[PDB]
């Protein structure tokens, strides 16, 4: 009822960022989602004396019919002052990532219900485009808690953590998390025992409501079943030239990451200049050696520990036929997870749109971790992913993204 | 009198920390002054400046211009110091229409909105930087000290002030009447329909109504302007468009400046007349700019300039939009890097064409470059018209699948189909996924000593066959990718490569078919010639078989 005063850091101005290309579909979208917003007091109208901006577009989420509204506020974000009025922060409950099951909600629309600092507004701006800007752009600020905006659930915390004081006692062994928009509900019941939970919650928030467009859904995951993927070699009985020379190089890549690892005894079965498709017996030297490495390579890595203070940097590799391996890191060589999909879902002749499912399958696991979002190293140049990926996000946060040019040659390590 | 609704007035503000302007006033010719005085007890009584005190601490220079060829003079105010302390707006035509995009009009009326460019308020706060004096004659008495009421020619906010204030007038007219359009540029307003001529002028009127709740006036005598429009360098008619005339100079001799007024005029050209080329022109900016240097025409160039001149014979028209029906765009490969488009929805009918080139890079292929194109001509239709066209693609369907199915990185073409138009784009070459049987097996290395620029290249086979050559004025990289043309110049039709040079395997891994390096164009050219490539990667200095004898052989 009363507003929190926020400030941007010092030295720093409002974002003015340039609104891309939007089609058709989603103006119309965002023309009637706006229309609807400003007649209930959520956004106004604002003049020419307002420099700011911010991209806006629509999304459709996953298994819906309505388009959502969606602000990429990640300049604002940068530039918004850290939050550490009431709270040095919400340490982020280990586990989360442990529990059987995981639904995730959209709860943004609660937001609405709190005004934004009168002053704060002006730097939440953003622009309508029009169609070959045949007409000026619809320009509006936020009132009141903008969806997306970092400082959102910073200053609803305290009327969330009093909606849910009911739930958690009475359920006190169900972690919530709370990322930005989405609020995560672990439970280890049964799903269907999970199903009524989470719908048991569904209802303190629509009481406290009195429509949420959105809350409906559910979001379900089971980190519990998260796999991992450990280095691992080939077990064979007969082993070309070309097989042994990239077991060498496999192991080579390794032994920067695991010391102990000795290539010496494998490289002496090469030493003549073979025809690569020739095989060659093991030595057992050698033998020895491919044991005493495979018992290494069992062993998690050494100093390994997640800092809080560093960024995640997250890479993605394509591997062929729908499979795409990755690996969560802050120092190279210390990976603190790794992993492979290959169930890309509607886009088995689409390389872009599994790439887009691939980061937000990423980001939905660091959230669910650590409680932030990794800075991505993606296999696209930064034209065909910049053109394309909006049309395949279902999420309602965004990442940061660097574009990698030349091939890794690691790629061959993780197939 | 008749009511009239005020204008709402724009709070204006100075950049954080800043203070208005405290500008000396020049001296002026007792002329000068006499027409100043004149000019602004005219304004004064029109109610666009008032006088002031000597209170107001703030000034701007005021001079008086001739107007060429008459005894009038001209008042210009020199907003310069003010406008670098005032505070950023938000330019709404950060972007103007292309007239692809527009929709044919069977009407557009001009109708004359000086009346207002001159008379929305400015922000009473903001009034007081806006201070200027009149010198008095013979400095004998104080200047005459006044400020603005209304916004400014010239004042930073003015443009950006009046748009978003004509458009908040017109806002509730245009929603209310969604058979016409309506867009303002300068002092003008252009409203275009489809409707028969009376109810076309029926609206025109009742939108002069309209104005006239804000006392907006407008002129009875109809607009001097009549279709064909030259507006931002085009000609628009109500059923086409195009550029405005672009002629060729003829010239012997051409200085850079002339050449960067030649690429101008090609490139403006290029967005309604297909196949415009500029590579060779371009090339010939290369680095320099010294301005008035002469620079000779290579035969190339001149070849081009020939192309182009043919190209601009005779007059091009584009058609406007009809979003009843699918866009399509077609794409052709036009060499060294370039590629040119066209849009359209029925055939022979362009909406706009245009032109790509390929971004300056060490190595490249046809299929990245057209990939490319694609996604720039996709972000231009969304611009314009809001959809992605369909594409007609000069590669094979088989092709594409090729490639994006063993590509490295992710890609993707929207919806396209194959049209056989020469030259096609196409794979000159694809690495074996598995080592060769009954292929020789060549070890290559490489090495050069960093001091000397000496170095070797070569390669040891399994049959045997051996070579190593000495190199000067070399390097380890470049060694290492003379070894493996080397093994591919020396070997059969199926070969298997074992290299360890990582930075050989970045350029493969990256399948050029172009390079800067002469040395990868000639590894490009023995590769097309192959029937099987396998190309293997060892790490160096691990004691791999072949790997560390000619690597003894080279670094020796
Ligand atoms: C951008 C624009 C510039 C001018 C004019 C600027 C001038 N100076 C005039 C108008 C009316 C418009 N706005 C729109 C919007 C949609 N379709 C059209 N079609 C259209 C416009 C002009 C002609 C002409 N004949 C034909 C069709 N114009
Ligand atoms: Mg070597």
């Amino acid at each position: 009822i009363e507003t929190v005063p926020v400030k941007l850091k010092p030295g720093m101005d409002g974002p003015k960022v340039k609104q891309w290309p939007l089609t058709e579909e989603k103006i119309k979208a965002l023309v009637e989602i706006c229309t609807e917003m400003e007649k209930e007091g959520k956004i106004s109208k604002i003049g020419p004396e307002n420099p700011y901006n911010t991209p806006v577009f629509a999304i459709k989420k996953k298994d819906s019919t309505k388009w959502r509204k969606l602000v990429d506020f990640r300049e604002l974000n940068k530039r918004t002052q850290d939050f550490w009025e009431v709270q040095l922060g919400i340490p982020h409950p280990a586990g989360l990532k442990k529990k059987k099951s995981v639904t995730v909600l959209d709860v943004g629309d609660a937001y609405f219900s709190v005004p934004l600092d009168e002053d704060f507004r002006k730097y939440t701006a953003f622009t309508i485009p029009s169609i070959n800007n045949e007409t000026p752009g619809i320009r509006y600020q936020y009132n009141v808690l903008p969806q997306g905006w970092k400082g959102s659930p910073a200053i609803f915390q305290s009327s969330m953590t009093k909606i849910l004081e009911p739930f958690k006692k009475q359920n006190p062994d169900i972690v919530i998390y709370q990322y930005m928009d989405d609020l995560y509900v672990g439970s280890d019941l049964e799903i269907g025992q999970h199903r009524t939970k989470i719908e048991e919650l569904r209802q303190h928030l629509l009481r406290w409501g009195l429509e949420p467009p959105f809350l409906w859904m559910g979001y379900e995951l089971h980190p519990d079943k998260w796999t991992v993927q450990p280095i691992v070699l080939p077990e064979k009985d007969s082993w070309t030239v070309n097989d042994i020379q990239k077991l060498v190089g496999k192991l080579n890549w390794a032994s920067q990451i695991y010391p102990g690892i000795k290539v010496r005894q494998l490289s002496k079965l090469l030493r003549g200049t073979k025809a690569l498709t020739e095989v060659i017996p093991l030595t057992e030297e050698a033998e020895l050696e491919l044991a005493e490495n495979r018992e290494i390579l069992k062993e998690p890595v050494h100093g390994v520990y997640y800092d809080p203070s560093k960024d995640l940097i997250a890479e993605i590799q394509k591997q062929g036929q729908g499979q795409w391996t990755y690996q969560i890191y802050q120092e190279p060589f210390k990976n603190l997870k790794t992993g492979k999909y290959a169930r890309m879902r509607g886009a088995h002749t689409n390389d872009v749109k599994q790439l887009t499912e691939a980061v937000q399958k990423i980001t939905t696991e660091s959230i669910v971790i650590w409680g932030k979002t990794p800075k991505f190293k993606l296999p696209i140049q930064k034209e065909t992913w910049e053109t394309w990926w909006t049309e395949y996000w279902q999420a309602t946060w965004i990442p940061e993204w660097e574009f990698v040019n030349t091939p890794p040659l690691v790629k061959l390590w993780y197939q | 009198m008749v009511p009239i609704s005020p204008i709402e007035t724009v709070p204006v503000k100075l950049k954080p920390g800043m203070d208005g302007p405290k500008v000396k006033q020049w001296p002026l010719t007792e002329e000068k002054i006499k027409a100043l005085v004149e000019i602004c007890t005219e304004m004064e009584k029109e109610g666009k400046i008032s006088k002031i005190g000597p209170e107001n601490p703030y000034n701007t220079p005021v001079f008086a211009i001739k107007k060429k060829d008459s005894t009038k003079w001209r008042k210009l105010v020199d907003f310069r110091e003010l406008n670098k302390r005032t505070q950023d707006f938000w330019e709404v035509q950060l972007g103007i229409p292309h007239p692809a995009g527009l929709k044919k009009k069977k009407s557009v009326t001009v109708l004359d909105v000086g009346d207002a460019y001159f008379s929305v308020p400015l922000d009473e706060d903001f009034r007081k930087y806006t201070a200027f004096t009149i010198p008095s004659i013979n400095n004998e008495t104080p200047g005459i000290r006044y400020q603005y009421n209304v916004l400014p020619q010239g004042w930073k906010g003015s443009p950006a002030i009046f748009q978003s204030s004509m458009t908040k007038i017109l806002e509730p007219f245009a929603a209310q009447n969604p058979d016409i359009v309506i867009y303002q540029y300068m002092d003008d307003l252009y409203v275009g329909s489809d409707l028969e001529i009376g109810q076309h002028r029926t609206k025109i009127e009742e939108l002069r109504q309209h104005l006239l709740r804000w006392g907006l006036t407008t002129p009875d005598k109809k607009h001097q302007k009549e279709p064909p429009f030259l507006w931002m360098g085009y000609e628009l008619h109500p059923d086409k468009w195009t550029v405005q005339p672009i002629v060729l100079p003829e010239k012997d001799s051409w200085t850079v400046n002339d050449i960067q007024k030649l690429v101008g005029k090609l490139n403006w050209a290029s967005q309604i007349y297909p196949g415009i080329k500029v590579r060779q022109l371009s090339k010939l900016l290369r680095g320099t700019k010294a301005l008035t240097e002469v620079i000779p025409l290579t035969e190339e160039a001149e070849l081009e300039l020939a192309e182009n001149r043919e190209i601009l014979k005779e007059p091009v028209h584009g058609v406007y939009y009809d979003p009843s029906k699918d866009l399509i765009a077609e794409i052709q490969k036009q060499g060294q890097g370039q590629w040119t488009y066209q849009i359209y929805q029925e055939p022979f009918k362009n909406l706009k064409t245009g032109k790509y080139a390929r971004m300056r890079g060490a190595h490249t292929n046809d299929v990245k470059q057209l990939t490319e194109a694609v996604q720039k001509i996709t972000t231009e239709s969304i611009v314009i018209w809001g959809k992605t066209p369909k594409f007609k693609l000069p590669i094979q369907k088989e092709t594409w699948e090729t490639w994006w199915t063993e590509y490295w990185q992710a890609t993707w073409i929207p919806e396209w189909e194959f049209v056989n138009t020469p030259p096609l784009v196409k794979l000159w070459y694809q690495l074996e996924k598995e080592p060769i049987v009954g292929a020789e097996t060549f070890y290559v290395d490489g090495a050069a000593n960093r001091e000397t620029k000496l170095g070797k290249a070569g390669y040891v086979t399994n049959k045997g066959r051996q070579k190593v050559v000495p190199l000067t004025n070399t390097t380890n990289q470049k060694t290492e990718l003379q070894a493996i043309y080397l093994a591919l110049q020396d070997s059969g039709l199926e070969v298997n490569i074992v290299t360890d040079s990582q930075y050989a395997l970045g350029i493969i891994q990256a399948q050029p078919d172009k390079s800067e390096s002469e040395l990868v164009n000639q590894i490009i050219e023995q590769l097309i010639k192959k029937e099987k490539v396998y190309l293997a990667w060892v790490p160096a200095h691990k004691g791999i078989g072949g790997n560390e004898q000619v690597d003894k052989l080279v670094s020796a």
